[PDB]
This record gives structure tokens, C-alpha cells and sequence, in this order.
């Protein structure tokens, strides 16, 4: 059972090597700095059966950029084109690759500023916890043919 | 006090357990010939016998239907199989087996890909003999 | 192999592939597994004519040569502990391609018994 | 002063009551032959029989028709039955009641289920004579 | 017929076990809270006729986990976790077990702080009231067959 | 442990690997006649042999197909040819390899096109052999 | 480096350009007999022919087809054409050009018109030769 | 410079003006026998004659077809009729008038109504003849 | 791979040519304008895989005009078919057409003004990032044909 | 014991003919019709049959691939020469219990197709025969 935690730190990584601007969690941070961060976060979860014992899921990512300083529209536009390169068709999450199955992206305007948003979708099959009983091997059959 | 769900559904195929499978069908349909009896007007039938059809879906995660019937089949000599499917909802009333034999299989699929779409397989089959087991 | 139509019919096979080896893959076709199942097919069709024509019987095989492949592995001091069998079949070995084929023929009549009883 | 819903109906077989049902049907579908007679343009028809046809669907709550009809039809001897349908909206004008009868089914369902669906059975049939009780 | 409250305390019960932060059940409450409260409420019940004396139920369970200390959404992401785990595929109530059809997750910001919203679906048939009157046995049976 | 997906598909046709492939599929079609025996109730069968069918969908980047069979094709000689299949999903299990021989097409696509909309051809063929390379 | 787009498609039809054209199809369809060869499973065919198959759908402008073929058809002497298409993607890798003999159309719509409704035509036809020009 | 729009259609039926008309269609269906020659691998056709086919639909109004047809039909005399069609969209290039003649009508329509639905008629007929007059 | 930076300087180019009012790529820029300026910016970008290694993209382009001084609409509607002039059916980006699928434009009020917005869809197929290492060719072939 | 894939299939066929084995053989026929003759017997209401002899009648189909026939007999049947052919037909089912092989003798064919073709037709090639004796290989 793959944690989305590990899936949140491998996305975190990529980014910190691949960037120099900081990278954000929560909304307080983004706040209180100064000029160009970056704001990760999981935007949904949709879990199916598909078998008795496997779920399906579709797992939804957002990646935002907020320009702080004036006339930084540029570099939104420059960041979006590296964070294209990154993200190709899989990513590697504890020995497992998660194949992307699409690719959304726009630049709307939130309160007085314009951010990019950029957003791909993971999907791939997990198996659920169950408990099974032991049972030890057949050493005896007693069967009985009548008439 | 539930109606049975598939999602509790098992399958055993050939004494293997299929671990993948997504849903499973088994019928038997009666062979009638119409009869006229002279004075009435209502027209009955006659019961002449029954032919087994049924499909197994499963999801593509190994070549089970090659290993089980590719190479026997292209040297003319056609195998046949047993199946044992168990529907055991925890909310339901109780447990249904039921065992399929003298099983075989209508075609062969080798390769069967589209991009972006997850590979299932459908393998309608034909059968003549059944048991029941824990029948409700 | 103490007869000579035997090794002769071998010996014509072997060489009848050899042309068919050498004109098209030797020196132009890179060494990748893709390359080797596209020329093991063309063995093995090459094989089911001759299955045809009653050259020789049927039911014969082309496939990696797995034993020279894993002596080759050693000799270039790749280990091959816990290493898959698929995983051995195709790794890499650099210009050298090792192949296995397994065909059957039959003599002629030489010796014939009759008995007859009166 | 409503039309009858179908929420308020009842089916009796074989003299069981059948809790779960979810629809009933039953329907005579006449022959008739066409006659050409000499100076007249339209075409007229006599009438020579009917077929009765129906079929009952319900949820897949117990082995109800394996136990009917399973264990006979192997060793070549059909059974018949009678159901009893019973329709009785209390905003309606009056109950009906009718009898079916001579009642043979056309196949059996061994097993059918798919992951995430509720089972439910469909089992058509064919019948010969009807009653008419409490008719409206 | 089975009670909502009942299921309610169910799912109370499992989650006091299984977690240390409080769980409440009003908005009230959860305004007092100093940090790091669980909301829990029944969303939807849609009921459905399906035979003549039983009904299909679907109902839609909210579980919110609010982080009012700065710098707790790495915690949010582990509760997820720790979510997914407790409930797979069904749950057991007054002697029933009851299937859950689909999970669905999201994080979005309420006001301004982002939240984790846990939600999934159960389905179940339940039977519904009525009053039969009682008859005594045939005793006697009077046929007279005329001409 | 995912189902495999088509997005990892190749394709090998002619000995020439087909950069622009969409889905490809083949099947094996069983022929199956019926017998009745004596005594027994249920229908049984007799495997006589099969026929091999499939077919590829490619989008219109090239005249592929109308050099490999146009000029022949109006001559009177009909050319058959051989293809490869892989699919290889990094997160599934394993590869599967299968080459289909002795194929013959069922036509020719000379010109397909609408305002707006991106060209495709699909092309239906029938073969007769086929081997297996690293089954799973 | 895309797929080429219909939107750049052209025709010509007895030596006259078809300004409005909305799209254009033709494709040959072969015959094949069964074969069954002793000893072997797998079914054959052999290759006796084809037919030509095309249609065209143009917006009502004109009454080209009118002047086309009406005259003549009711006198019993039909007519025969020669047809050139042409696409030519920008975007694309190359032109590809293909002439279309021998063509005889199938119908003709003297009228159809639906209030609220541009009028369009479809017209299919059958051929039997065709040439090469700038395939890619 | 637009496309004929249906909305400016006129329809005249038996010298008589059609103010309620839907939609107008009338069709030329050729007959074509399959020619095969020695020598030539692509299959040609021979002209053999043609069918007339079309329809009228128009909202009821009046009864025009009960009094066209409905007491000459009885005694078994068939009436013929003649229709002119004209296009004449004010935007387009010209203006379209074509008369089909001997035209039979398939049926007759007594009673067609529904709660709820204003009621519209639609007439399939067969022609045998037709003249152009103003032809773009 | 087509980079969008290089999509957008190209569309700006050609408006710098054919419009002597300015254009601005930050929202900030616009506000400060006396009059009549112009805005550009990429809405939406969809992505999608079509072969192993190919993608097809989806790009709708925004630009607006937003009249400052009063008694300017005119100017809005002759804009407009100088625009319908400019894009016909396909752009040149880096030796590259690319095609021009569908054209809107729509008139609505902004706050307290009117402003013209005209939008058209670009669609093209791109290829993907990839490593392959490299193999040398077969100079020995042994074949033992046994039995 | 009865089965189903115990039937025999005629895919599994083989022929030879003078000794040389034809690949194109669709079907293959050979049969036996008894001479029988009525006799009433005085006293007794059914009539009898007494067996007399009989005739050996058969037929070759095969698929228009070369001028066997012609080979065989064309220029000797002008001259006045009749020739004489044995045949070997085996079938040997694989999911059957084993092989029938026979070997029919004194073969002597009723006719000879030159030619007979139709356009969008694939050839075929009928050859009806008697024969007199016969022998049995390895019955079941």
C-alpha cells in the first residue's frame, strides 16, 4: 500500500533539485515570503474496487506558482515549459513507477494576481489490508465407499 | 439481509485460483419444439435437451489462456477444463458453490492493445455437466 | 553422424541460413534483443518450409542459445546470481549472438528382414 | 383515481410466496393467417391460435429456481408450474388477480456476478391456460 | 431498521481508538478547539423503493480534520494515510456489515485555512414498517359441488 | 502490479518498426460443430479448426500501406507478410512478444479524409501461424 | 510532424475543381475464397479480386450532378469519370496525390430540403483503376 | 454566396400550393449488375435502370391526402399526381425548380395523435419521371 | 519540443506590427496604462498521449482590449476585424505551422467596463523526451543446428 | 468412453496415388454396392434376398493446382491402352483411438477433365472411379 506522503516528498525533490526558488506546503508560508515561491498540494482522490482485493485510483496533483516581485510573468511563462520537461509519462515512487495519464494547465488570475497552475493526474491499482487464517496441510483422508 | 454483491465473487480455473477476475456468467439454455394438440388452442412444447454457454472477464496480468490452450490447440487436440466460482457475501444469507465442468474454451486472444486503455480479456466458453455445492 | 547423407543434409542447411545470416544482419544491424527475436523468427520460418518440403521431420525449434550466453556472462565477469532466467536471455552481449536450433532427420532403407513361412 | 403502480404487486409460485420480485410479465400473442378475398381490397385474417410468453425478474437472494427445476432437468423430466400475480394499489380502483398456469421455463442461471453489482435473476417462460380472478 | 446515530457512534468509536486528536460533532465546538479537532457528519441519504416492503439506501459520511496550529499539513497528509487503512470495505454495525462502495478525497482551503475532506459512500437494503393483521387456521371447509 | 497498459505497445510489420501505431489486435475464432449423443442431455461439441483474424489502426502519416500491396495487388499476385507485437509496461509484470505470420490484408485505403479531422486508417487482415517469445 | 489534417483537401472531378467539398473517400475491397489444406488447422484463402468503393459530400451550391448525369441516364447511356484528390498538410511531410477511373455514380438526388437545414449532397460511386502520383 | 437553406422550399401538388411543408426529398436509386471480365481483376457494373423514391412531410392541417386518395383507393382505381419543387434562397446563387412526375403514394394515414404533440404527417411515394426547370 | 515562451513572442510580434496601441503581458502593466492597451496571455493547455512517443496539445490564446478613455467602442469594433485579419488559419512558430482549429470572441463587461476578448485554439502534436543507449553491430552470429 | 472428439475429422486425411502422394485432396470416396436378388419362399410371408455380388464404385476431388490426370492417362487412353492405379488413403485424427489406412486396387477412372473454368470461379477437379480389390493397414 503505497503513502501519498512518499509520493508528496519524491514530487518535493524533483522539484528542489530541478529549481532554486522555495517550495511550499501550507498557505501561511506562502504569505510570508518574499518574492517567487512555489505551492505543492493533492487536490483529489477517487478510490474503486476493481477486484476483491485491489482498489483503482486516480490521484490528482497541483503544482503553483505565485509571482511576488512586478513583471515576473516571463518567468512564469519559462518555468512552465522546465516543469513540462519533468514530467513525461511516469515517475519512480519506492521502487514503483506510476504511469500520467494527462497533463491540464492555466494561468488565471487569483484575488489581484495572475498564477500559473499546473496539474497531471496519477493512476494505478493498490491492494487492500485483509487478514487470513493458517491452516496446516492434509496429513490424514478417511474416505468410506457404502453399498 | 443484503442482495449478493460481485465484488465477493472467486473463481478457480483448471484447480488454479484466478485472482484476477472481474466478472464470471454461466447459463444453461433448454432446447423446445413447438407441439399442436388437436382441440386446443393454446400451443405447447416439448423439453429435447440444453446447451451450456458462459464467459470468464479478466484483467491482462499473465498469459494464462496461452500457457492453458496455444499449443495444444494448433496440433488438433482441444482440452477441456473445470471451474469453481464461490459468491460469499458477509451481508448476504449465505455461501452459493457451484462447479462447471467439461469446459471449452471458443477462441484465443494473443494480443489485444489500444493506447491509453487497460487490458481486459473476455473468453466466452461452451459446458455440458454441473454440480452443486452449498447452495443456498 | 556416422553417415554421410545425415551431416551432408546438416552440412546443407547450415550453410543454406549462413547467406541469409551474413547478407543482411552481419555488420548492419545493431546487436539489441528487438534485432535478435526479428532474426530468430526468420530462422524459424525459414525451418517451417523446409518441415514442408519433407526435408527433415517436424517440430523443430530456434531459440537462445542459453548455456554459450551465460559462459560468455562469466568470461566477461558479469555475475549471474540471483539474476532471472528472462533477465539473462536478454541482457546485453556486446557483438556476439548465440543461438540454438534443434531439427531431425531419417536414413534411408539399407536392411530389410523377411520371413516367410510355408 | 390513480393508475395502478407497479410498487404494490405480489407473485405466488409453485405455492410460495416470492418476497423479492421486481417485475412480472405475461402476454398472448395470437397466429393469424392472411385471406385475400375475391373482390375486397383489404386483406382480413383468421385467427388460429396464441403462444403464451412472460418472464419474471427478481434479486439474486436464495437458490429459488435451482431447487425448482436443476436436479430434474438432468435426467430428462420437466416440471410445470403455477404462478399467481396480484396487483392491488391502494389509491387504485380494485385489486386483480390472475393465475398462470402450464408454466415452463426457457433456461437456469447457474451463476452471473461483476464486481460493484447487485445480482438479479431474469427468467422468461411459457405458459398454456389462465384464470381470471377478481377482474376490475 | 437500522439507526443513523448508531452508525454515527460506530465510526466515533473507531476513530477515538485509532487517533488521540478530539472528534466533535457541532461547528460550535470545533470553533473552541485549540488546535487540531476532527469534524464528523452525515452529508446525504438518498432512499430508493425497490421491492414492496423494503428501500435502498445510499448514505455519504464527511470526516474533516482542521489543523489550527501553523505548520501542520505534513500531519494532514499522514492522517490520510491512517484513514485509508481503518476503513476498506465494510464496516459492522449492530451485528450488519455494510459495503462501501467509493472513497473520495480532497484538499481545498474553507476561508483561509486548507482542510482535508475524507468521504465515502455506504449502500445497504433495510425493511420498512408495517402492521399485518393475524388469522386463525381453517378448520372447517364447506364445498358443495352442484348438478 | 498494474494491469498492462497499451500505452506501451510496438509494432514490427514487414521487418519495419511502425512509429505511429494506435491499437492492434488478433484473435484465433474456434469452428465447432454440434453432436448429439445418446443418452446424454446436455449438447457437446467437436473442435475442427480455427481462423485467425485481426486488425491495425495507424494514423495517416505515410503511404505505408499502398507501397507495400497497391502495384501487386492489380498485377494478380497477393504478398503476405509477418508482425511482431511487444508490450512492455514498466510497472507490470513482465514483456509479452508474439509474431503473426502469414498475413493477407482485406483491402486498401487509397484516399479518407474530412475537413477537420485528423486521418486514420484501420486495416482488417487474416493470418494463419504464430509463435510465442517470452510468454509470461 | 502531425498527422495531415483533412481541412487541406482538394478534388477534381471530370477536369473541374470542386471549390465546395466537405469530404472524400475511396477504398478497394478485396475478394477471398476459404481454402481448407489437408493437414493443416489454420484456415487459408486465396485472392480473386476487388471492388472500388467512394463517396463524395459536397454542399448544395450547384447543380453540378444534374448537369452531370440526368440527361444522359434517361436515355440509357451512362456515363464514366476520372477523379483527383489531393492533400497537402503544411504541417505535414508531403503531398499525396491519387487519380480515381472509371467511376460511376450510384444515385442522383433531384431535391432534399429540410426547413432550418443547409443542404448538403453525398453521392457514392464505384470504380475499377486507379494511379500513383506523389505518394510519400 | 451561402448554401441553399430550406427554409425558402416551395412545394406545389397537384397544381395546388403546399403552404405547410416540412421537409421535401426525392431520389434516383440506379440498378447495377456485377460484370466480371476475363482478364481484369477490378469488378465492373452494368446499367440497368433506376427506381424513383421520396417523401413529404407536413403538419396536420387539413385533410389533403384523405381527400387526394382515400375514396379512390377503396373502389381500386390508383390516382398518379405531379409535383414542382422550388429552392430559392434570397442569399444563394439562383433559384431551383424541378417537377417529378406519375408519382404513387406508399400509404395513407386515417389517425395519428398523441397528448401532448402537435401532429405532423409524412408520405413516402415512387415516381417514374421528372424535367428540370431553372437548374443552377 | 515547441516551447510556449516562443508561441507567445511570435503572436506578440505580430500584434507589435499590425496595432500601434501597447501590449502588456502582466496585469499590473495594464493598470498603469493611460489608454487603450493590450493584454495577452495563454488561458489553457491540454495534453494528451496519442502514441508511445507523442503527445497532442491543445492551446487556447487569449487577447484582450481594454479602452481606457471614454467613447472608445468603435475603436472595439474595428479591432476586432483587424484580428479576424491577422489569424486565418495557421501561425509560423521556429520553422513550424501550426493549424488553427476554431475562433470565439464575446463583448461583456469587466467591473464597471466593457472589454473585447478574442480567443482561438491551436492543436499539434509534439514528441516527448527520451534516453536510448546505444549498441554496437552484430559482427558474430553462432548458430549450432543440433540432432 | 463415448466422446465427442472421438469423431474423426476429415481434415486429417492423406492420399497417395500410383505411389506419389497428393497434397490437394479435398475429399475421397470408395464404397462397395452388394448384387442382390428376390426370392420368395413357398409357406413364408417375407420375402428373401440371395447375395450375388458386387461393385466397387468411388471418387477423387482435388484443388486445380497441376495436370495430374492428364499425365497419367491422356495419351494412353487415345492409343486404346487402359491403365490401372492403386490408391492408399490414410486418416489419422489425433484425439481419435487410431489410423484407417486402406489400400484400394484395380483402379480404373470414368472420364478426363481438359477443361473447366469460369471467371471469378476457383478450379476444381472431379474424377469418379471402380475399382476391384482392396486391402486392410492398421484398422481400429
Amino acid at each position: 500500500m503505497l503513502k501519498y506522503k512518499e509520493i508528496l516528498e519524491t514530487i518535493i525533490e524533483i522539484l528542489k533539485k530541478n529549481f532554486t526558488e522555495s517550495i511550499f506546503i501550507d498557505d501561511e508560508s506562502v504569505q510570508g515570503s518574499e518574492g517567487s515561491c512555489f505551492f505543492v498540494s493533492i487536490l483529489s482522490v477517487i478510490c474503486t474496487p476493481v477486484m476483491l482485493n485491489t482498489n483503482n485510483k486516480d490521484i490528482v496533483i497541483s503544482i503553483k506558482y505565485l509571482p511576488k516581485p512586478q513583471s515576473k510573468s516571463i518567468r512564469m511563462y519559462e518555468i512552465s515549459d522546465e516543469l513540462n520537461k519533468l514530467f513525461n509519462r511516469n515517475i519512480k515512487v519506492t521502487d514503483r513507477k506510476l504511469n500520467i495519464t494527462k497533463l491540464e494547465q492555466s494561468i488565471k488570475k487569483e484575488e489581484s494576481i495572475y498564477v500559473l497552475n499546473f496539474t497531471f493526474t496519477l493512476n494505478y491499482l493498490d491492494s487492500v489490508y485483509e487478514e487470513d487464517v493458517v491452516y496446516e496441510n492434509m496429513k490424514e483422508i478417511n474416505l468410506n465407499l457404502g453399498e | 439481509r443484503n442482495v449478493m454483491s460481485g465484488t465477493w465473487g472467486e473463481l478457480w480455473l483448471d484447480g488454479n485460483k484466478v485472482a484476477e477476475v472481474k466478472k464470471f456468467q454461466a447459463k444453461m439454455e433448454f432446447t423446445k419444439e413447438d407441439i399442436i394438440i388437436a382441440g386446443q388452442m393454446g400451443t405447447d412444447t416439448k423439453y429435447m435437451g440444453y446447451k451450456g454457454k458462459g464467459s470468464i472477464t479478466l484483467y491482462h496480468v499473465s498469459s494464462r489462456m496461452h500457457k492453458l490452450i496455444g499449443e495444444k490447440i494448433k496440433r488438433g487436440s482441444e482440452p477441456r477444463f473445470v471451474a469453481i466460482s464461490k459468491l460469499n457475501d458477509p451481508d448476504s444469507y449465505g455461501a452459493e458453490r457451484i462447479a462447471v465442468k467439461n469446459i471449452a474454451f471458443d477462441d484465443l486472444t494473443l494480443a489485444d492493445w489500444e493506447v491509453g486503455v487497460k487490458g481486459e480479456i473476455e473468453a466466452p466458453f461452451t459446458f455440458t455437466e454441473y454440480d452443486f455445492l452449498d447452495i443456498i | 553422424f556416422q553417415k554421410i547423407k545425415i551431416v551432408d543434409t546438416l552440412d546443407i542447411i547450415h550453410s543454406d541460413i549462413r547467406k541469409v545470416i551474413i547478407d543482411d544482419y552481419i555488420g548492419k544491424v545493431t546487436n539489441s534483443y528487438d534485432n535478435k527475436c526479428l532474426l530468430i523468427v526468420a530462422i524459424k520460418s525459414y525451418l517451417e518450409e523446409l518441415e514442408k518440403s519433407a526435408l527433415i521431420e517436424s517440430d523443430s525449434t530456434v531459440e537462445i542459445d542459453f548455456e554459450a550466453q551465460k559462459s560468455y556472462l562469466k568470461s566477461k565477469g558479469v555475475d549471474l546470481s540471483y539474476m532471472t532466467l528472462q533477465e539473462i536471455k536478454e541482457a546485453n552481449t556486446g557483438s556476439k549472438v548465440f543461438l540454438k536450433a534443434k531439427i531431425k532427420v531419417l536414413d534411408a532403407m539399407e536392411d530389410i528382414d523377411l520371413s516367410i513361412e510355408i
